[PDB]
């Protein structure tokens, strides 16, 4: 006697129009499906766009969604909201599907869709035989990449000049680039946000380091979504990573609907989907798959008696939450990002990415990185 | 207060006429606005008449 | 474990001033304050005087305050107590002891000697005799609270006639340091209890329960323990 | 009237048995002024945000005026957001962080600048920085950035992620060259085991200069590092020779009221001094509130913490201003907070030990920097 409507939660972040559009499109495609096996129920999303005021607003949104009787919450977080959201989700046995930056400490009731970027970066830095370079980073997504880079430098004798560019402006960017060129530093690894990376690239073109002889490695999961036009003409060496393969039947099947969508009804559809939107779509597919698997397991999901206040004096975890988390960690689906499968820590396992390089004609696929096969070149 | 009840009150005769219940509506900061403050039910008028915006 | 040396016990003239040499060997009185306790023969101990570690202000016995004056030097680590109009009952065994609050090893009283010129508790059984290697339990009932300021505020001292007393169990959480005695306080301990297992010939002494919860620290009647053959 | 007779103060302590709790109780018992502080202490896991926010909301609904507790890297942002939203002051002796509000008073002074000045004084250019992950990475960023400007060679080693074999390989690489330079930035309760690891399997002597980045130099057992040629340089915030700290410790020693836990001795920690001075700044701030006849008493019971139109109480800004405009001499010295709620205008006693004893080589200030002596 599975319920015909299953309530899910959605927590969204500032500047999340396109990912919310992908979430709504996936909800549309699941709910109005011609096949009766793909949609044996109906997903009811309780959506909160908070424009976060940190943990206070996150806790308020989580309590508002928890009182409605949601089974799983599809939420995003930043550096100021990951800990409270993960602790609230783990304490109350509510699953959290997040396409945000991956973490390590949270190991209960958290499913992260974004794969880690440390292994591919280390394999690329050791296949390129880099021993003295400059790492421009920011702390908006954790310290895992910086820690891994410093550990590899200590274990291999590299010379990494680590610079945090969180509070850097355009003038300071130009001064830093000129100072680094004065020290004959031409090898760079950039791990920043999308806007910060675009500003860094604009400053690099402004000072004129996009000419041949300069090498840049972009620590981003989307390489074709970055406007790299002057670097093609200048001849600078640019190497990047891509998570979603645009020459995949599922991805082009989605793209057929994406170009047919209405901008005034589905905002953010005027541009091709980023990797975050693809991860959101894959997360909705994962939720549908695990709800169908729970239906096949004869588990009557319900939150009739657990609906109430989050901060009660006795902690009242959901009884069937551990069943939901066990079913969520056992999924193995095919989607926009390829093979979606999770380990017992709720992290991405068995994923394949494509390592691209910038040539005179554009981005050229050079190799592919797999979790167990490391870097394989073509 | 603390109910999904719409009340009509006269500002001239100072008496009560109708106290109806909004069917399937949230109350007590259940479905408020972004600013909150127990704004779960919003009553307005337009050229066509009287309208109520709430959530279900 | 600090060392305390006390020697020179002998009779004096009628009303003559007497002094006892208490030397703190291996340590100094600045780390742990030295306090002198007077015990009569066949009676509980009484606090003769409490001093300070920095040698700023010293106290005296609550019974006879102005009758006895004790002067101590922390740098020299030497304490001397004097009195006037000494009587037959005033010639009791006076022993110096370092402060037990600093550490378990710091609870090392002096040798003590006798001359011929509070806390209320009852320990049972009074007459105890068991063979070597046996387990012995003694219950010390008290009229005060079993624990002051949360933790226990009672202790057990294993004293012998003519020998330096030693504190085996203190506050039911820190046993005697250096030589870990098998008997220590445990549990809620409404009555002070210490399960000695296994027993030994060297572990045969008079165990007296003194409660620091009730001001001042005065030794009770205690329970006598021996080695049955 | 000017102030309520009894003022409720919340407390979030990691455990019941600690030296910090004993310092809290003794500092509360010392005060005899008419403004009395009633403590409400809850034992709460500091690594869980759910339990910590439940305790915070319970204490806020009870009606506390200020909260004295500890946090971690997980609960710092939550506490900062809740204090900035509800205008409730939080006084802490934990590690300072850059991401904070004006309602969080961090009693522990920063050390990320004195360490750089000490390294610059010793003319270090190639060294190994052994740091702790769960202590804040701001000092590691500062070290790396200063290395980037000054062309240093820093080998960053994490304590958690390095096993014994990795430490052995790192130290063999250190003895490959002549000048072995190590900067350790880690807490005392783990630095004891770290130094035991260094002295047990690894070795030192004739070189191996260590710079220990901590606020307490007498808080660790350096006898294992003694009787060798290794040089250890650290920072000292409190020393028990000056008149006020000696008087406070003497009153603590000869206390008529017995303290809790087991002992209050055997290398007392600087966090107890920070707790003592936190109670003291709370007391002086509330007495200054009573002196100026500014009404602080609550006009109505506080509601739920999760009210969406959360308006701040009007006395919160006055409480924060009184807590911030404080200048007294305590255990750790001069206690004074700037406009950002962190400690400023203070001093550290730079102490070196080179197989002879303890020698003070100078002091570091926020204005005169490292002045040798
Ligand atoms: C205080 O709260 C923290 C949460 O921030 C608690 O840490 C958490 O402890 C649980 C176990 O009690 C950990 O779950 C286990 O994790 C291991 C992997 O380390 C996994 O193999 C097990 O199957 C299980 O899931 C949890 O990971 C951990 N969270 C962390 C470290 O972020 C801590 O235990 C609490 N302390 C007390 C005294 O309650
Ligand atoms: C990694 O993913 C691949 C799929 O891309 C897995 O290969 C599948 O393995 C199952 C058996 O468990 C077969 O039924 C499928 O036909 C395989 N698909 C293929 C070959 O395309 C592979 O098992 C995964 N590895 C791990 C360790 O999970
Ligand atoms: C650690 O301290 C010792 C003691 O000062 C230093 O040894 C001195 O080294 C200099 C130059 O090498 C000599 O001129 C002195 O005679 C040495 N003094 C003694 C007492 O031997 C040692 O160099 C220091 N270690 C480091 C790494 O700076
Ligand atoms: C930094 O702290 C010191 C130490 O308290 C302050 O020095 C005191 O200043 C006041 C007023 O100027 C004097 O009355 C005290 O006698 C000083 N004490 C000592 C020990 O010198 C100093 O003023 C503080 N600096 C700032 C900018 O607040
Ligand atoms: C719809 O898709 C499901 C899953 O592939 C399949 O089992 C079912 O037969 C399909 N129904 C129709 C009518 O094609
Ligand atoms: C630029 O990239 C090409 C292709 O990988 C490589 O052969 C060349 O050595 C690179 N040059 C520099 C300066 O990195
Ligand atoms: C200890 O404090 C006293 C205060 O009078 C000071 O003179 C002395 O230099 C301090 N010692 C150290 C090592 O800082």
């Amino acid at each position: 006697a599975f319920p015909s409507s299953v309530q899910i939660g959605g927590l969204f972040i500032r500047n999340t129009d396109q990912e919310y559009t992908a979430f709504r499109l996936a909800i549309f495609l699941h709910n109005t499906s011609p096949n009766a096996s793909e949609a044996p129920f109906n997903l009811v999303p309780h959506v909160d766009n908070i424009e976060t005021a940190n943990s206070f607003a996150v806790t308020n949104a989580f309590c508002s969604q928890y009182s409605r009787g949601v089974f799983a919450i599809f939420g995003l977080y930043d550096k100021r909201s990951v800990h409270t959201l993960t602790s609230f989700c783990s304490a109350l046995h509510i699953s959290l599907i997040t396409p945000s930056f991956p973490t390590e400490g949270e190991s209960q009731f958290v499913l992260q869709l974004r794969p880690s970027l440390r292994g591919a970066l280390l394999s690329l830095l050791d296949h390129y035989e880099w021993n003295c370079f400059v790492f421009l980073y920011d702390t908006d997504r954790g310290y895992s990449i910086l820690q891994a880079i410093m550990e590899k430098a200590g274990q291999n004798g590299w010379h990494v000049s680590a610079i945090c560019v969180e509070n850097f402006n355009d003038v300071s960017y130009r001064q830093l680039l000129e100072e680094l060129d004065r020290r004959q530093e031409k090898k760079f690894v950039i791990d920043c946000e999308i806007e910060r990376l675009q500003n860094i690239l604009e400053q690099i073109v402004s000072v004129g380091k996009h000419v041949k002889g300069y090498h840049y490695i972009i620590a981003n999961l989307g390489f074709k979504d970055i406007s790299l036009e002057r670097f093609i003409h200048g001849g600078a060496n640019v190497t990047g990573f891509q998570l979603v393969d645009f020459n995949t039947p599922m991805v082009t099947k989605l793209m057929d609907r994406w170009k047919k969508l209405d901008q005034r009804e589905y905002p953010g559809s005027e541009t091709p989907p980023k990797y975050t939107s693809a991860l959101t779509y894959d997360g909705v597919l994962v939720m549908a798959e695990t709800f169908r698997s729970l239906r096949r397991q004869k588990i009557d999901i319900s939150r009739r008696g657990n609906a109430g206040d989050c901060l009660a004096n006795p902690a009242a975890p959901w009884g069937q939450g551990i069943d939901m988390e066990r079913t969520l960690k056992q999924v193995r689906i095919q989607g926009l990002t390829g093979n979606v499968q999770f380990d017992h820590y709720g992290r991405r396992v068995n994923y394949t990415m494509d390592v691209f390089e910038l040539k005179s004609t554009g981005p050229r696929k050079v190799g592919y990185w797999n979790d167990m096969d490391k870097l394989v070149l073509i | 207060f603390q109910s999904h009840i719409i009340i009509r009150f006269d500002l001239k005769t100072e008496t009560i006429l109708k106290t109806r219940s909004l069917d399937y509506a949230g109350y007590n900061n259940m479905y408020h606005y972004a600013w909150g403050g127990h704004s779960d039910i919003d009553l307005m008028v337009d050229e066509n008449g009287l309208w109520a915006v709430y959530a279900t | 474990e600090v060392k305390l040396l006390e020697s020179g016990g002998g009779l004096v003239q009628p009303g003559g001033s007497l002094k006892l040499s208490c030397a703190a060997s291996g340590f100094d009185f600045s780390e742990y304050w030295m306090s002198w306790v007077r015990q009569a023969p066949g009676k509980g101990l009484e606090w003769i005087g409490e001093i300070n570690p920095d040698s700023s202000s010293i106290d005296y016995t609550p019974s006879l305050k102005d009758k006895i004056i004790i002067s101590r030097d922390n740098a020299k680590k030497t304490l001397y107590l004097q009195l006037s109009k000494v009587r037959s009952e005033d010639t009791a065994l006076y022993y110096c002891a370092r402060p037990r609050g600093n550490y378990v090893v710091m609870d090392y009283w002096g040798q003590g000697t006798s001359v011929t010129v509070n806390i209320v508790l009852t320990q049972s059984p009074a007459s105890l005799a068991v063979s070597l290697g046996q387990r012995a339990t003694i219950s010390c009932r008290a009229s005060e609270s079993v624990d002051s300021y949360g933790s226990s505020f009672v202790h057990w001292y294993q004293q012998k006639p003519g020998q330096p007393p030693k504190l085996l169990i203190f506050l039911a959480s820190k046993l005697e340091s250096g030589v870990p005695a098998r008997f220590s306080g445990s549990g809620s301990r409404t009555d002070f209890t210490l399960t000695i297992d296994p027993v030994e010939a060297d572990d045969a002494a008079t165990y007296y329960c003194q409660q620091t919860n009730e001001d001042p620290y005065t030794f009770g009647g205690g329970t006598k323990l021996e080695i049955k053959r | 009237a000017n102030f309520p007779n009894n003022i409720q103060i919340g407390g979030l302590f990691p455990n019941q048995q600690s030296q910090e709790h004993a310092a809290f109780r003794f500092a509360l018992s010392q005060l005899t002024e008419p403004p009395k502080l009633l403590p409400q202490i809850d034992i709460v896991n500091i690594s869980d945000s759910f339990e910590m926010t439940y305790r915070f909301c319970s204490q806020f609904s009870k009606g506390v005026y200020a909260i004295f507790g500890f946090y971690e890297r997980r609960t710092v942002n939550m506490l900062t957001s809740f204090c900035g939203a509800l205008h409730v002051c939080f006084i802490t002796p934990s590690f300072p962080v850059d991401t904070s509000n004006q309602f969080v008073l961090q009693l522990r002074p920063e050390l990320q600048e004195a360490l750089i000045s000490i390294i610059d004084h010793y003319k270090w250019q190639t060294f190994v920085y052994i740091y702790d992950a769960d202590r804040g990475l701001s000092v590691l960023q500062r070290v790396l950035d200063t290395a980037a400007e000054k062309n240093w060679q820093v080998t960053a080693v994490n304590i958690l992620t390095t096993t014994e074999e990795g430490y052995r390989m790192l130290f063999q690489d250190l003895e490959k060259k002549k000048e072995r330079l190590v900067v350790v930035d880690c807490e005392s309760e783990r630095l004891n085991a770290i130094l035991g690891q260094i002295v047990k399997l690894e070795k030192n002597g004739i070189g191996y200069h260590y710079i220990l980045a901590n606020l307490g130099f007498m808080d660790i057992d350096l006898n294992k590092f003694k009787e060798s040629g290794a040089n250890v340089t650290g920072f000292q915030l409190v020393n028990y020779t000056d008149t006020i700290p000696a008087r406070i410790m003497q009153q603590w020693r000869t206390s008529d009221s017995r303290d809790h836990t087991r002992v209050d001795w055997k290398r007392p920690k600087y966090t107890s001094a920070l707790t003592y001075d936190g109670v003291k700044v709370m007391a002086e701030a509330f007495q200054s509130l009573r002196r100026q006849r500014i009404d602080i008493s609550r006009r109505g019971n506080a509601g739920d913490c999760l009210a969406n139109p959360a308006v701040p109480w009007g006395q919160g800004i006055d409480i924060q201003r009184a807590l911030q405009q404080v200048r007294f001499e305590g255990l750790t010295g001069n206690v004074q907070f700037n406009e950002k709620g962190r400690r400023t205008n203070y001093t550290l006693h730079v102490i070196e030990m080179k197989h002879d004893g303890i020698r003070k080589i100078g002091y570091w200030n926020e204005d005169d920097k490292f002045v040798p002596a």
